RNA sequence: CUGGAGCGUCGGGCCCAUACCCGGCCGUCGCCGGCAGUCGAGAGUGGACGGGAGCGGCGGGGGCGGCGCGCGCGCGCGCCCGCCCCCGGAGCCCCGCGGACGCUACGCCGCGACGAGUAGGAGGGCCGCUGCGGUGAGCCUUGAAGCCUAGGGCGCGGGCCCG
RNA sequence: UACCCACCCGACCCGUCUUGAAACACGGACCAAGGAGUCUAACACGUGCGCGAGUCGGGGGCUCGCACGAAAGCCGCCGUG
RNA sequence: AGAGGGCGUGAAACCGUUAAGAGGUAAACGGGUGGGGUCCGCGCAGUCCGCCCGGAGGAUUCAACCCGGCGGCGGGUCCGGCCGUGUCGGCGGCCCGGCGGAUCUUUCCCGCGCGGGGGACCGUCCCCCGACCGGCGACCGGCCGCCGCCGGGCGCAUUUCCA
């Protein structure tokens, strides 16, 4: 009894030091595409512009699929058709931001709220800094901090998403489960832009802060993480 | 060197001052006592600037250190001897206050019972 | 039953006493004057009490019998203990536990007894 | 001024109920005033059906 | 600066019974006990009714508990009711039942027991079947109360036929400006 | 009691649950059921339809004793008489059929609601329904009149 | 105030709200919340009990892996056979044999989340006044109510408590 | 924390009617004491408790000089409604 | 008599003077400090206590053990009896068990078809004993196991007290 049990429960114990090793290993080698793709995607865009330029000839890189949108103005003196979109983008509060999947429907939702937001096609280190530093998840409908990744796996393990790095394909590459990756992900509440805006009111294009800033949103994100 | 507490935490008080009533200063017919001002125009109530502050909730006190005397022992209003033996176990977290209207002879009786069984009394040395 | 009496006696009780944000219970044998289920004397069917001995020295340990209650006179039995602090507690400990008789009070009964003892000795300088 | 679903009500207090209200704090002393008749009449007519003919 | 309506964030469900009757409060206590624990939904629902009001736990009639236990499959189960069972003077072949109720009117008591049935209470049920295994939840008709006929659109609106409240019905007591089409119109 | 009223919670509360724009003035509408045609119309017409007007025919001096006539449904005769008088019969083998004076239990008329148990009866009553007739007949047993 | 402290177009740098971030603390709502005496952390069963046998095993995917493996099954001891034994004692991070100090079972505890307000509602008021039924071996000529106090305090505060 | 005093920043007098009051609108010298949503009938919904195809309440009766009592108890009344 | 003939108490406005501090933007107010006072805690070291332990001093009887007694607790054999739940048997209370029923007999009795009474029936509630089962806080008796108190034994490397 005792020493038929003693063993029986120690097994379970070790059958775990299998398992929580195995997974730990899995994550680590997943993280290893997540280098290799993550590099190969860079070079293979340069690769090709380099290829084009050799002929008398010419890229147009893939249109961006991902554009995290920062709301930049507050919440009073706000039209309706706007305020509804801004709470479909979950940008309720002033000057938080979400990872939005560009898309004829979504792009055209941003036209209509343009004067209040600031979006751009963000870059890896942007996604990283954000998911890492300011990425809490929605678990039982709660802003809960992503400290161990038994919290990600716990919501998203049914999409082959098991760790903080597996989230981060599904957040460039869009992937199949952009939707559900970017909806345990709870809108990222970003501090005031350190060193300050240019002009909250106007299009970037005319010196302001609003709507599209291609690429240049990554200056903006450094200042607000 | 009296009856130390079980635990002496840092007591913090978000505001230490009283909550006087609007214009309790000008008029003598007004007691300092809060009466919440429901004037249409009245400046206090529309929380206006550099006016008297209004007693609101979230500007109230820490659960642990609530209700707690500077030394540590929250009062009991001990009122004869028999009521003192109630604290015999809860001696070290909170103390006896001997009621105003106990007569000098039993004001004594209670005190030396307290000291016998180590319960602080805040007015031990009072009537005499 | 116990659980029922309680609900009558929760509020509305002559040995209950609530001033000044506490509540308390002056009944004979609860240990630590609490308003409670566990630490209440009467409600229940097995009860430990600890209180000072009438002589000035020692501790009496009151144990409810449960042979036949609704029999207040005899329902409910006492014993003196004049020993030397350590054995005094070891007696209460051995009386409650290893007699499986409400091993909840267990410690409270000790803490009481211990507190009783300190109330009876050279009081002060 | 009615508001949203009741009955009509013609309570009849337009006259002067106030003056001519009888309260009944006799009721129990009356009960007894009576008792003493039932009682007395019987003891007076000794052998005779107390109730009446 | 968050831009939610705070209008009905607070939900309005009852989360203790409003009564002070120690026995309800006890068998309620008994299943805060069970309903937290055991997987069975049953005792959530029973909990959620011990809880509810008189007016909103209407009484079951015995007759209706017959035709809810006559049905195919339901033999051998316990009928369970968070409320009262009453008679049906207009029923007679009472089958042998097993019931739970908070109350059972004393005449229903004798009718059930005469048939060699059993009646349980909201504690004995908890020992019989804590998970609610082999049971049948039933309630009385909540759209029963004569009150409920007064409810709806209104009397006087088009072909929506709803009791008006009238001090005393009769010939002269609402039959005119709006019911005979001869006398103004009608609805 | 006084203690458990809103008027306690409305002190320091100036207008007193009653509005300081339009005050609580004495009798704005009128007095009682007043303005039924004019201007309180929308209640009376939408909420008490058929109030305003005559209808029907006078019966003037009228006495209910003249037209006292309670009702019973077949549904529950097998109540009126002590249930043992049914258990006796349903059995017995002679076609007894107990008699039921719906008179004696207090009803000037018997009506055909409900099932009736398969059990022959003699119902003595006053003003029978048709259906009450048919059901009793079709069960077995008879319909006797009383004055 | 004047190659300006004027006016165009522009830089850096800095200053500051009750705005955002992090933290602190006090409200409320929700969590089908946990907690009325129990194992267990992307939990991915557990247990009889038999017959047979043993170093067997379950000799499956650059999957990168998820469900099976390298802290043990069997073993150290008693000596190929037995065992693999009892918590009134394993010595305990799991303990299912009995359970907080904690469990006023309308008590307490963790999460998150949120708490501009006239009229009005609603709730909560060991907030306050006077009356009675209970109850407090309440208090009191060794001094009550009131009254008075630049006498210590407590509540967010109604007030409350103390000199 | 409170008394006086000192400084720095803030700062219009409340109440009210009012689209808008510090109002060059009105009430208001100061203080004590008194002072304004009450009772009843009738509805209605909401809820609490009893019993449940019933259930009641009187008004009557039977049981008190009441100390408590002008109470409580009980009645094919109990259903004449 | 700081109860003096409009006298218990004896507030505020208000005024009476004593002390302190201030004082050209009327006072008065909010936030923040600073100085000073009246008082209030102390300290003529506040070094705060509580375990356990080691050491060195000093002092009583024990604790560990049995044995006599007393009192609990728990266990069961339900052993024996008493108790009550569900079942069965007795048709045994049934008339020595009642009450309810418009059940039935005027085969009965009394009084005038009716009333009262008696007799038959069903539903209910009691005895006998026998059997099963919840064997239930409802005990009570023995046997047990454990605890506590009292009294005996144990004189001191023990077990207490004190510094
Ligand atoms: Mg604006
Ligand atoms: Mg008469
Ligand atoms: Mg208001
Ligand atoms: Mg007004
Ligand atoms: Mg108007
Ligand atoms: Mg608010
Ligand atoms: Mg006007
Ligand atoms: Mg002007
Ligand atoms: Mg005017
Ligand atoms: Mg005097
Ligand atoms: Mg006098
Ligand atoms: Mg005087
Ligand atoms: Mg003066
Ligand atoms: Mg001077």
């Amino acid at each position: 009894n005792f020493a038929e049990l003693k063993i029986k429960r120690l097994r379970k114990k070790f059958a775990q030091k299998m398992l929580r090793k195995a997974r730990r290993k899995l994550i680590y080698e997943k993280a290893k595409h997540y280098h290799k793709e993550y590099r190969q995607m860079y070079r293979t865009e340069i690769r090709m512009a380099r290829m084009a330029r050799k002929a008398g000839n010419f890229y147009v890189p893939a249109e961006p699929k991902l554009a995290f949108v920062i709301r930049i103005r507050g919440i009073n003196g706000v039209s309706p058709k706007v305020r509804k979109v801004l709470q479909l983008l979950r940008l309720r509060q002033i000057f938080n931001g979400t990872f939005v999947k560009l898309n004829k429907a979504s792009i055209n939702m941003l036209r209509i709220v343009e004067p209040y937001i600031a979006w751009g096609y963000p870059n890896l280190k942007s996604v990283n800094e954000l998911i890492y530093k300011r990425g809490y998840g929605k678990i039982n409908k709660k802003r809960i901090a992503l400290t161990d990744n038994a919290l990600i796996a716990r919501s998203l393990g049914k999409y082959g998403i098991i760790c903080m790095e597996d989230l981060i394909h599904e957040i460039y590459t869009v992937g199949k489960r952009f939707k559900e990756a970017n909806n345990f992900l709870w809108p990222f509440k970003l501090s005031s832009p350190r060193g300050g805006m240019k002009k909250k009111t106007t299009h970037f294009v005319e010196g302001g802060d609003a709507g599209n800033r291609e690429d240049q949103i990554n200056r903006l994100i450094r200042r607000m993480n | 060197a009296a009856l130390r507490p079980l635990v002496k935490p840092k007591i913090v008080k978000k505001r230490t001052k009283k909550f006087i009533r609007h214009q309790s200063d000008r008029y003598v017919k007004i007691k300092r006592n809060w009466r919440k001002p429901r004037g249409i125009d009245n400046r206090v109530r529309r929380r206006f600037k550099g006016q008297i502050l209004m007693p609101n909730i979230g500007y109230g006190s820490n659960k642990k250190t609530k209700h707690m005397l500077p030394s540590g022992f929250r009062k009991f209003l001990v009122h004869n001897v028999k009521e003192l033996e109630v604290l015999l176990m809860c001696n070290k977290s909170y103390c006896a206050e001997i009621a105003h209207n106990v007569s000098s002879k039993n004001r004594k009786a209670i005190v030396e019972r307290a000291a016998q069984l180590a319960i602080r009394v805040t007015n031990p040395n009072a009537r005499l | 039953s116990a659980h029922l009496q309680w609900m009558v006696v929760r509020n509305c009780s002559s040995f209950l006493i609530k001033r000044n944000k506490q509540t308390y219970s002056t009944e004979p044998n609860n240990l630590k004057a609490r308003n409670s289920f566990r630490y209440n004397g009467l409600i229940h069917h097995k009860t430990v009490g600890v209180e000072p001995a009438a002589d000035g020295k020692g501790v009496v340990v009151v144990i409810k019998r449960r042979s036949g209650q609704r029999k207040p006179a005899t329902s409910y039995v006492r014993t003196t203990i004049n020993k030397n602090a350590r054995a005094t507690l070891s007696s209460i400990r051995h009386m409650i536990r290893k007699n499986k008789y409400r091993p909840d009070l267990r410690m409270a009964a000790i803490r009481r007894a211990s507190a009783i003892l300190r109330s009876q000795k050279p009081v002060m300088v | 001024a009615p508001s949203r679903n009741g009955m009509i009500l013609k309570p009849h207090f337009h006259k002067d109920w106030q003056r001519r209200v009888a309260t009944w704090f006799n009721q129990p002393a009356r009960k007894i005033r009576r008792r003493k008749a039932r009682q007395a009449k019987a003891r007076r007519i000794a052998p005779r059906p107390a109730s009446g003919p | 600066g968050v831009d939610i309506r705070h209008n009905k964030d607070r939900k309005v469900r009852r989360k203790e019974p409003k009564s002070q009757d120690i026995y309800l409060r006890l068998l309620v206590k008994l299943y805060r006990f069970l309903a937290r624990r055991t997987n069975s939904t049953f005792n959530q629902v029973v909990l959620k009714r011990l809880f509810m009001s008189r007016t909103n736990r209407p009484p079951l009639s015995l007759s209706r508990m017959i035709r809810k236990m006559k049905l195919p499959g339901r033999e051998g189960k316990t009928a369970v009711v968070v409320g009262t069972i009453t008679d049906d003077v207009r029923v007679q072949e009472v089958p042998k039942l097993k019931v739970c109720a908070l109350r059972v009117s004393s005449r229903a008591r004798s009718r059930i027991l005469k048939a060699g049935g059993k009646i349980l209470t909201f504690d004995q049920l908890a020992l019989d079947s804590p998970k609610g295994c082999g049971t049948v939840l039933l309630s009385g008709p909540r759209k029963g109360r004569e009150v409920y006929r007064h409810f709806g659109k209104a009397p006087g609106t088009p072909h929506s036929h709803t009791k008006p409240y009238v001090r005393s019905k009769g010939r002269k007591f609402e039959r005119a400006r709006g019911r005979r089409a001869s006398r103004g119109y009608k609805n | 009691p006084s203690r458990l009223r809103k008027t306690r919670k409305l002190r320091g509360h100036v207008s007193h649950g009653h509005g300081r724009i339009g005050k609580h003035r004495k009798h704005p509408g009128g007095r009682g059921n007043a303005g039924g045609m004019h201007h309180h119309r929308i209640n009376f017409d939408k909420y008490h339809p058929g109030y305003f007007g005559k209808v029907g025919m006078r019966h003037y001096h009228l006495k209910r004793n003249q037209s006292f006539c309670p009702t019973v449904n077949l549904d529950k005769l097998w109540t009126l008489v002590s249930e043992q008088t049914r258990i006796n019969a349903a059995k017995n083998k002679t076609g007894a059929a107990p008699i039921i004076d719906v008179v004696r239990s207090g009803y000037y008329k018997v009506l055909g609601k409900g099932k009736l148990p398969k059990q022959p009866v003699i119902v003595k009553a006053k003003f029978f329904s048709r259906r009450a007739e048919e059901k009793i007949k079709g069960v077995g047993g008879a319909c006797v009149l009383v004055a």
